[PDB]
């Protein structure tokens, strides 16, 4: 899963020491970072082995609950039954495999209430109070010997956009346990121009392109507070639509500028459209 | 750099908004007085009780309370593990006035430069309001609270935490705050000081009637009746009783405080009021210019083109009353 | 932020000062245009010849040269070393006017954003003056020879080093000088208009007969004769023919550029002009406003209190002769 990777080897790298202790990582940044494909790509790295099964994905939203998470009674056609969850069940198979290393990946963890979603857990998934010894029964275990403890395998990924407006303050009870970290937009990296170029991209569009953008995304960290770091644009949308081979040029551009940044640009720049224009015209002219 | 003293500023805020002891505090800047007014304007609403509105609440209890809704109750199979989802009404001061008092006052002590004893007694009442949940406020809210459900006394601190508010500016400190120099520019001391009088003139000349009056132009073109790119013209105030009608520009400059040229740009606005204005009552037409001086009060009268018009000016520095006597005694040789 | 092509800011300024190809040079920016005439404009002189004043200079020779000063002579015992004081007539081109062009042209090279031809030929010419004394150069010099024995053509460009030295502000480094954003305020922009107009009517409208003329009220005051209170009034331009009067007031407004709500605050001013003056030969009045607009030219007309008015705009960016066109069919309209 590492072959053509646009994200510093640093980051990917420390990530690596991180989570191997820490075992609760959010992963900061902007939309279209690949904040699912690094993770994702890294959930591979650290099992050392290409294998989506030990793998597991969920977006979390305000309405996700305990219920879908972990233990509902969802009805069968007369009576309600216990219904087993993501994680609970995604526990049951890192069990059996103790060496191995199963991964747990939450996209957009912060929009929903973690406490009303974990609840009892949450104590429990930080990395010290692991394994049979913090067993706790669960809330709607009939029988108290019935027990879920995290084993030690776990790996948590959590990712979080920085880019909304609306964010005023981080959750107290994520900051407590998980290790924030930066992405970067990583328009100008190696990797990245290394793989543009290898697409028929000619270095002046390249130094064209990664330049410009750069002083775009100067522009938004400049003004720190008044909008984000993390608000400035990612990479992503230069990966795809170029699967079947088309060749970058400014003509291919356009339509990605007006397309895919303008309405970025739209809520960010919400004051002055002429502002926009100012931006928008070094894009292309 | 000679200014206004800031004590009387307050008063000139009163007739502003349309609704005490200043002697008492020692503090001669703004904040202090306008600090004091608001600790101890909220002890006066405390001790009559702080409004209460009723907030309905749905929420999953483990029982009845008013109305279940049965809809979300089985939806959620909440009736199996003992719960409904039912609206009812807690009775709470958490309402969008209240939290502004509270988040307000958080500002005033985060304040870089303040008197002692005004930051200390709020702190105790910023901790005497548990329930109360803190916000970072906006013009925005003030602009829902238009409404004015609550009572005349209310909306009196919110006009005052609106004048915070926009007056705050952050100082040494990232943290702290740093009082606005307000006497400086002019067009915040004009706008007060129009505003100052139209709603000044309601109260005490009950003799006559008051109102602010548009105006239309006496042109015709051929090209637009709109006459978008004509100038509109508001007056400032007027005036009318039945004897005589009287039309009032007034604005605050600094070049005029000084006792050399003067500064009577807005003139050329007045006199074209009148112009345009045809009384149907016939009575009469004059005109008045009032500035602001600190020295002394000087009046002057004029017959310009057919006109009666007077410009004077008032010794602000002197005293509350004598200036409250001081234009009473001046609209009535005008309004004649 | 848009604001009118530079190349035609230039010729504005020729009428202003009362007294060539501009698209020769590519630099769109003004000091690359003003540069460029200063730096071009110089070689017109020195080929006629450059201007050379008679200073005297009474020095300690070893001989007799003109008047010998016996006082000093004497004094100083200067016989009996083979000396004497003697006052004569050294023929130089160290004028004060002369001194600023090359003090000048050191301000023009030290500016740091500048076209390379223009700073390298400068420095030629800059060597090419070893006589003349540099000077720090200050408004007061530029004061003393408004008496203007130079030549019509000095002052031209001395007129040009004017506006250079006050639009010149130091930049980057120390040494090195940043141009003036001289577009943006309005202000100065406006007194060139104003003084544009002014000087600009003299010259094409041979027909009429052109000046600025002083007002005074029509009011009397029992307080004071003077009635210095009263807003001083002088017209901007009045342009007088047999057949009829015109007043016009024209002003510089940025938010006027934008094609909404209209600037016309001038306008108060231009009517209180008709109404104080009187004409004796009472032939008629009427008034003009123009502005500056960017893309296009609208004219209106109207009848407003009994005058005849006309609102109109001019399409600054189109091209300096047909804007000159402009004009002459803007006046030959209302003049009527
Ligand atoms: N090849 C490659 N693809 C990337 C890279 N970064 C992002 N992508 C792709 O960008 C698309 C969007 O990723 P993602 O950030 O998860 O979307 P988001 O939910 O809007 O943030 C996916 O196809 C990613 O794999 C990268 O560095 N290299």
């Amino acid at each position: 899963a590492l072959n053509d990777l646009f994200i510093p080897e640093t980051t990917i790298e420390t990530i690596l020491k991180r989570l191997t202790i820490k075992k609760n990582i959010i992963l900061q940044g902007p939309p279209g970072v690949g904040k699912t494909f690094v993770a994702r790509r890294l959930a591979y790295l650290l099992t050392g082995e290409k294998a989506p099964q030990r793998v597991n994905m969920v977006q979390f939203h305000q309405s996700y609950s305990y219920e879908d998470f972990i233990q509902g009674y969802r009805p069968n056609g007369v009576g309600f039954r216990r219904k087993d969850g993501i994680f609970y069940n995604f526990c049951q198979q890192a069990k059996e495999q103790p060496e191995k290393k199963y991964i747990f990946i939450i996209d957009e963890i912060n929009r929903a209430n973690l406490s009303k979603v974990f609840g009892e857990v949450m104590m429990l998934m930080e990395h010290d109070k692991r394994g049979e010894n913090w067993s706790v029964p669960l809330t709607y275990s009939e029988n108290d010997e019935e027990r879920f403890y995290v084993p030690e395998n776990v790996y948590i990924i959590g990712l979080m956009n920085t880019a909304d407006r609306s964010l005023a303050v981080v959750d107290y009870a994520l900051r407590r346990r998980f290790s924030f970290i930066d992405i970067e937009p990583g328009f100008d990296t190696p990797q990245f121009r290394n793989f543009l170029l290898n697409k028929k991209a000619e270095p002046s569009f390249v130094e064209s392109l990664c330049q410009k953008m750069n002083e775009l995304n100067q522009e938004i960290s400049k003004e720190a507070t008044i909008l984000g770091k993390g608000f400035r644009i990612g990479h992503s949308y230069f990966c795809c639509g170029l699967e079947d081979g088309t060749s970058p040029d400014t003509q291919w551009l356009n339509e990605i500028v007006m397309t895919d940044i303008a309405p970025l640009l739209e809520e960010y720049f919400f004051d002055d459209p002429y502002k926009q224009q100012k931006w928008t015209n070094k894009l292309l002219g | 750099q000679p200014v206004i003293p800031v004590r009387n500023i307050y008063y000139m805020l009163t007739y502003a908004w349309g609704y005490a002891n200043l002697e008492a505090i020692p503090g001669n800047n703004l904040l202090d007085i306008l600090g004091y007014v608001l600790n101890k304007g909220v002890l006066q609403l405390s001790r009559r009780g702080l409004e209460l509105d009723y907030n309905p609440n749905t929420e999953i209890i483990p029982g009845i309370k008013g109305r279940i809704e049965f809809a979300k109750t089985i939806r959620g199979f909440h009736l199996n593990h003992g719960k409904t989802v039912s609206t009812f009404d807690m009775l709470n001061e958490d309402t969008l006035a209240n939290r502004i008092i509270k988040s307000t006052l958080a500002i005033l002590i985060k304040h870089e430069k303040l008197n002692s004893t005004i930051r200390d007694e709020a702190r105790s009442l910023y901790r005497k309001l548990p329930g109360i949940s803190t916000l970072h406020l906006t013009p925005q809210h003030f602009s829902y609270l238009n409404g004015g459900k609550n009572t005349r006394y209310y909306k009196f601190v919110i006009s005052v935490c609106k004048f915070i508010v926009n007056n705050s500016i952050p100082g040494q400190n990232k943290g702290h705050y740093r009082f606005y120099d307000f006497e400086r520019n002019e067009k915040e001391m004009s706008l007060l000081y129009q505003k100052f009088l139209y709603e000044f003139c309601r109260r005490e000349l009950t003799s006559a009637n008051t109102t602010r009056s548009y105006l239309k132009w006496d042109a015709s073109s051929i090209s637009d009746q709109s006459l978008n790119l004509l100038p509109r013209m508001e007056t400032d105030i007027t005036i009318r009783s039945s004897e005589k009608i009287l039309i009032v520009d007034a604005k605050y400059y600094k070049s005029i405080f000084s006792r050399e040229k003067f500064h009577s740009q807005n003139l050329y606005q007045l006199m074209n009021y009148l112009w345009s204005l045809k009384p149907e009552n016939g009575e009469n037409i004059g005109g008045l210019l009032i500035y602001p001086h600190v020295d002394t009060a000087v009046k002057h009268r004029y017959k310009i083109n057919g006109f009666d018009i007077g410009l004077c000016t008032v010794n602000l520095g002197q005293e509350w009353p004598c200036i409250h006597q001081e234009l009473l005694d001046i609209f009535d040789e005008y309004l004649k």
